RNA sequence: AGGACCGAACCGACUAAUGUUGAAAAAUUAGCGGAUGACUUGUGGCUGGGGGUGAAAGGCCAAUCAAACCGGGAGAUAGCU
RNA sequence: AGCGUCGAGUCGGCCUGCGCGGAAGAU
RNA sequence: CACAGGUGGUCAGGUAGAGAAUACCAAGGCGCUUGAGAGAACUCGGGUGAAGGAACUAGGCAAAAUGGUGCCGUAACUUC
RNA sequence: AAUUCCUUGUCGGGUAAGUUCCGACCUGCACGAAUGGCGUAAUGAUGGCCAGGCUGUCUCCACCCGAGACUCAGUGAAAUU
RNA sequence: GAUGUCGGCUCAUCACAUCCUGGGGCUGAAGUAGGUCCCAAGGGUAUGGCUGUUCGCCAUUUAAAGUGGUACGCGAGCUGGGUUUAGAACGUCGUGAGACAGUUCGGUCCCUAUCUGCCGUGGGCGCUGGAGAACUGAGGGGGGCUGCUCCUAGUACGAGAGGACCGGAGUGGACGCAUCACUGGUGUUCGGGUUGUCAUGCCAAUGGCACUGCCCGGUAGCUAAAUGCGGAAGAGAUAAGUGCUGAAAGCAUCUAAGCACGAAACUUGCCCCGAGAUGAGUUCUCCCUGACCCUUUAAGGGUCCUGAAGGAACGUUGAAGACGACGACGUUGAUAGGCCGGGUGUGUAAGCGCAGCGAUGCGUUGAGCUAACCGGUACUAAUGAACCGUGAGGCUUAACC
């Protein structure tokens, strides 16, 4: 499993030899059990958590009585994690960021941030045209998009202009840097996907 | 860049499927003169939240 | 992109911004209530509650600062005078924006902002 | 931060005083020699009887960038311009007997240590 | 927010000397030969200073064998050993980015007298 | 003194972008040339179509030019569509 | 054929029916 | 066309300036007969840019740059 | 060579590298003496080539300020079929 | 009654007759490195000088700088150097007008996208009572490059010179994704310096205008040059190829029966989308338990009563966004603005005092001011309602109670 946790923001970590870590602080408070899916009744095998805390107004009765069955308090949300073999838990144990204690490398998935409606430059990387050189009200645009009466269509997945970010991105194999039960904190090198205060998850790394 | 064929009235008709105007939901009403008034807009006879505002 | 960013361009240079919210915010404390455009009222709070602010400590600098930012003696001195002393308790929210409808020309969401114990 | 067309000051008594890079060598398409990085050069400006003679195509390590170098604490070093010590072409070993103005540890291999041990500084 | 304060105040160091742009520092960094570290000093004039908690920073320039240096230092970083400030310069500005187009008597500071 | 020099008005039109169902059937913007002369400009006059006028580009002769425009021969003729 | 021995087939052409390889191309 | 065009003459304030250039003003005249929001791509017109500096390109096209007054000083060549 | 087809002739110069350029050679396909020859200071919005300065021309784009584009209200075209 | 033509730029897409990387047989293959043939299309596959060039030659790289198809791909995407209008000249031909599969200088590149297509993003209805969530994964897409160094080991091999396989570790290039902690760019919303001028009666102090007047710094955000991460291992089935056992064919034979191995190709494993997957799936939770009339009596049509869960609407809004959408918040409240404290940035305000003939200096004073930042704080605006959505949800058959 993982734990779903918050992105407080960057800082460093100064070592004694002298070296600079980059960290994201993620805030992982206890991750409360709703649901134990298994192989009999759901046809496979998984926890699904809750963290933080919910207005208790805010909260719908559909959603109200779900977290009621489990005898847990609202969170924000719900999340699913697959259980290996090995693993088991039960409806309403809290599993702490002190899961992460021994894990070594995490992989961290969150919401990347949304830059709207990107043209092609930005989105894919495109080259611009000239900037003189006679070109007219042709610089940032995509050029060609296909070939002439062969094919006499352009190909699907052809790289254009469109909205970009604002999806989920999984960056692998981030070195945890700390790990800190008291606060609530995993530390982890390096950047991750989501603007300041975005849910991730945090999962021990698949590589 | 034009049409080489004249589109269809019922062609014409589904692009307009969109274009329906919507009703305002319902008109609230005044606490003290019972004006009906745009939510959050103060009243024809300058009340709002019952109290004499213009 | 826009994130984090703060104010309103209104289809206007920063020339042009500055001038009309000094030249409304005058007319808002000289009248107490004007009616404008629901963003234009908006924007016009950023700069006039900190006028109402600077007017609470009565001195010379106070007012030449205020001077600076309204270019209008008449107005600094009803800030100073009768506005700072009138909110002098009270910890920001000088004025109130109602709504009130749609102008007859352009269909524009138009309100009306107003100091708070007026 | 060095690319093909860029003009380098010589910190070696090679006889060269202006070089040109013409190749960041190392790899398809890399853009960039920085410090520790060898380019292929052509001389443009030599003094008149040193080992070297303009027009000459030889390689030279960078040792001093404006851009500089980052440090692991997050520190930089930045020089006021861009220098290089030439190596002959096919043995990479400095041409020079001397070197001139500080050099940076990034040098500190197997590899540039007349260079290190020449230099009036490390940093 | 408050979380990275606590985690970023507890690696600031408590003993930073006052400095201003326009003053000579000498800041001893120590520097490693495998496993053998020793202190190398940069003296020379603070030209930038960048107050930010942590993550605060400043450029010590110099002329080096005829060539001018610029380090940024890391304030709260351990690679800085000490910072000794050497003379007090009178200047106006906060950045003193201007002295890298001068040489010699051009790039002379007043001494700050206090 | 000057078909002298630098440069506004004024007269031009070398380059680029824009515009190209234009703001405009030739322009606008930034630069550009001449600027006491073989200069420029107002008003009026004269030259008429195989004719004019032309520091000559077949240029120009009312948004028309290797033969103007209007009316007429005239429903030219069209082995072509 | 394997090899002195062991026990029934064994050898290579001819003609001919049908197959096999030779046989790589662009949405 | 209530059209960024074209149209001869006359008048000529203040400060700075060589000036009828140019900037800011006076007298005087006007805000250009759709507005209101928003603050994507892309287009237009601009500002700034690390390191490099013509590697761009048919071509340094475009841009960047130079830019004033006094004084010092100024080559080949020349019809002086 | 504003002329040379063969041709990027050959040699020299400049460049790391020069079908262009400059200087030569003469093998002038197919120069040549007022449909002028050769030279020439000055001049040129003239053609070619080189350098210094300079830079978003480019490596390789980033950000920002404005006008459109987008949404609302009013008015309301076009080519084409 | 028009299908724009060379070369470049931008963007590609496919083939494999493979340039590199991968696998392998033979060699006149000791090793290293070559030659030749077979398999293999996963990914990768130079920058410059000259020329309109494609090309070519040249310089210098690279693991390599592949060959082709795509209207010699791509001008309703850009360019316009070549070429083929009108000007002009040279050589040449012609008595000449003129002409050249000669040369030379100059010389207008239009289109607001209806349909298909493609990239994004919503609205509708469906999925069989309605609703809020979490999912499963049919299917689809992305990704897949590689150098060098060190160890193994100066070991195997070799007379020496040189110098490995296999295995392992590090560090790069190019490419991609994310991010802003750091280094920086930008920062016409912050602070300051300064020229000309106009004004606020004047001084002092300020504001307007001059590209943000010109500049110097710089917060947040955005961002690359900044710094984190990625390509995989592994698994399955194989290609060329290598075999085991093994007859047909007493022998032999990798094959006919049977069995093993074998590559960046293939199927997975990694990442992302994804139940309109109409084959419309699953799990958890929530909600509605009135009366009555009519008649061609049927999955029928009304009246009164009722109005749930939830949704929407409206409002304050966002690190979300063209608009829709998506997220937060609506007083039982930190949603935004303001306000308070801090930070950050700029760099010692004004006023007054003191020193000086004065410009100006010094003191008060690291002052004043300070955007988008941080922590707080109900002062202002987020209103009591109203609106949509109903009232136990078909038939058959089966199993069971
Ligand atoms: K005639
Ligand atoms: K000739
Ligand atoms: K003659
Ligand atoms: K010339
Ligand atoms: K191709
Ligand atoms: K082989
Ligand atoms: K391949
Ligand atoms: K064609
Ligand atoms: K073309
Ligand atoms: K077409
Ligand atoms: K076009
Ligand atoms: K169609
Ligand atoms: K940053
Ligand atoms: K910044
Ligand atoms: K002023
Ligand atoms: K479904
Ligand atoms: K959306
Ligand atoms: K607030
Ligand atoms: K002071
Ligand atoms: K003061
Ligand atoms: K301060
Ligand atoms: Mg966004
Ligand atoms: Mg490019
Ligand atoms: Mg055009
Ligand atoms: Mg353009
Ligand atoms: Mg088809
Ligand atoms: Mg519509
Ligand atoms: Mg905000
Ligand atoms: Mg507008
Ligand atoms: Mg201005
Ligand atoms: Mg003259
Ligand atoms: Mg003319
Ligand atoms: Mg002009
Ligand atoms: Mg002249
Ligand atoms: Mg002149
Ligand atoms: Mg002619
Ligand atoms: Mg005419
Ligand atoms: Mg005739
Ligand atoms: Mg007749
Ligand atoms: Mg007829
Ligand atoms: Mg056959
Ligand atoms: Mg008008
Ligand atoms: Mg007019
Ligand atoms: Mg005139
Ligand atoms: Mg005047
Ligand atoms: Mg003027
Ligand atoms: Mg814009
Ligand atoms: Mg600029
Ligand atoms: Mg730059
Ligand atoms: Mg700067
Ligand atoms: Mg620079
Ligand atoms: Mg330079
Ligand atoms: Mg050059
Ligand atoms: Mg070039
Ligand atoms: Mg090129
Ligand atoms: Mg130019
Ligand atoms: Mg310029
Ligand atoms: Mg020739
Ligand atoms: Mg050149
Ligand atoms: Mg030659
Ligand atoms: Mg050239
Ligand atoms: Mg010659
Ligand atoms: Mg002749
Ligand atoms: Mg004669
Ligand atoms: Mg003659
Ligand atoms: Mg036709
Ligand atoms: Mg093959
Ligand atoms: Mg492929
Ligand atoms: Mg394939
Ligand atoms: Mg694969
Ligand atoms: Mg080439
Ligand atoms: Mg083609
Ligand atoms: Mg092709
Ligand atoms: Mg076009
Ligand atoms: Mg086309
Ligand atoms: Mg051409
Ligand atoms: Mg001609
Ligand atoms: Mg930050
Ligand atoms: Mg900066
Ligand atoms: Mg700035
Ligand atoms: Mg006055
Ligand atoms: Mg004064
Ligand atoms: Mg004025
Ligand atoms: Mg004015
Ligand atoms: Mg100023
Ligand atoms: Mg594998
Ligand atoms: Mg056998
Ligand atoms: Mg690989
Ligand atoms: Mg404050
Ligand atoms: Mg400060
Ligand atoms: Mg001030
Ligand atoms: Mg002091
Ligand atoms: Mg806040
Ligand atoms: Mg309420």
């Amino acid at each position: 499993i993982g734990l779903v946790g918050k992105k407080v923001g960057m800082t460093r970590i100064f070592t004694e030899d002298g070296v600079s870590i980059p960290v994201t602080v993620i805030e992982v408070e206890a991750n409360r059990v709703t649901q134990v899916k298994d192989l009999a009744n759901d046809g496979y095998r998984a926890i699904q958590v809750t963290t933080g805390a919910k207005k208790a107004n805010r909260v719908t009765k559909p959603e109200a009585g779900h977290f009621a069955k489990a005898g847990v308090e609202a969170g924000r949300g719900l999340w699913e994690f697959r259980l290996a073999e090995g693993e088991e838990f039960t409806v309403g144990q809290s599993i702490s960021v002190e899961l992460f204690a021994d894990v070594k490398k995490v992989d961290v998935t969150g919401t990347s941030k949304g830059k709207g409606f990107a043209g092609t430059v930005k989105r894919w990387n495109f080259r611009t045209q000239d900037a003189t050189h006679g070109n007219s009200l042709s610089h940032r645009v995509p050029g060609s998009i296909g070939q002439n009466q062969t094919p006499g269509k352009v190909f699907k997945g052809k790289k254009m202009a469109g909205q970009m970010g604002n999806e989920r991105v999984t960056v692998q194999s981030l070195d945890v840097v700390r790990v800190d039960a008291e606060r609530n904190l995993l530390l982890v090198k390096g950047a991750v996907p989501g603007a300041t205060g975005s849910d991730l998850i945090v999962k021990p790394a698949v590589k | 860049a034009v049409q080489q064929n004249k589109p269809t009235r019922s062609k014409r008709g589904m692009r307009r499927s969109h274009d329906a105007l919507t009703a305002v939901t319902s008109l609230s009403v005044d606490k003290t003169s019972g004006e009906k008034h745009l939510r959050h807009h103060i009243t024809a006879d300058g009340y709002y939240r019952g109290r004499k505002v213009i | 992109m826009r994130h984090r960013k703060s104010g309103r361009q209104l289809n206007r240079n920063s020339s042009h911004r500055q001038a009309m919210f000094r030249n409304m915010a005058g007319s808002l404390v000289r009248h107490e209530i004007i009616k404008t455009t629901l963003p234009k009222a908006k924007e016009l709070r950023r700069v006039v509650e900190p006028l109402i602010t600077l007017a609470k400590t009565d001195s010379v600098a106070n007012r030449r600062l205020a001077f600076a930012r309204t270019r209008d003696n008449e107005i600094v001195a009803k800030l100073f005078n009768e506005l700072g002393p009138r909110f002098a308790s009270r910890a920001g929210g000088y004025t109130r924006i109602l709504k009130c409808g749609f102008r007859a020309g352009d269909n524009a969401p138009m309100a009306y902002i107003e100091l708070v114990d007026r | 931060m060095i690319q093909e067309q860029t003009m380098l000051n010589v910190a070696d008594n090679s006889g060269a005083r202006r070089v040109m890079c013409i190749k960041v060598l190392g790899g398809s398409h890399r853009r960039y020699a920085g410090v520790g990085d060898i380019i292929k050069i052509t001389i443009k400006e030599a003094i008149p009887r040193g080992k070297v003679k303009k027009g000459d195509v030889l390689k030279a390590v960078v040792v001093r960038t404006k851009k500089g170098v980052r440090r692991p604490d997050g520190s930089v070093i930045r020089f006021d311009g861009n220098a290089c010590v030439l190596l002959n072409n096919n043995s990479e070993q400095p041409i020079g007997t001397r070197i001139f103005g500080p050099v940076t540890r990034e040098l500190r291999s197997e590899k540039f240590m007349k260079i290190i041990s020449l230099a009036p500084e490390v940093l | 927010s408050n979380i990275i304060k606590q985690l970023e105040q507890e690696q600031m160091k408590q003993d930073v000397p006052s400095f201003r742009p326009g003053d000579t520092v000498e800041v001893k960094v120590w520097v490693v030969e495998g496993s053998k570290k020793r202190l190398q000093a940069f003296e020379g004039v603070v030209i930038a200073i960048r107050n930010r908690g942590l993550h605060s920073a400043f450029t010590v320039r110099k002329i080096s064998n005829g060539e001018g240096v610029e380090r940024v230092f890391q304030t709260h970083s351990p690679v800085v050993d000490s910072i000794s400030v050497k003379r007090r310069g009178a200047v106006r500005k906060a950045k003193l980015y201007y002295l890298r187009e001068r040489t010699g008597k051009a790039a002379r500071i007043k001494e700050r007298l206090n």
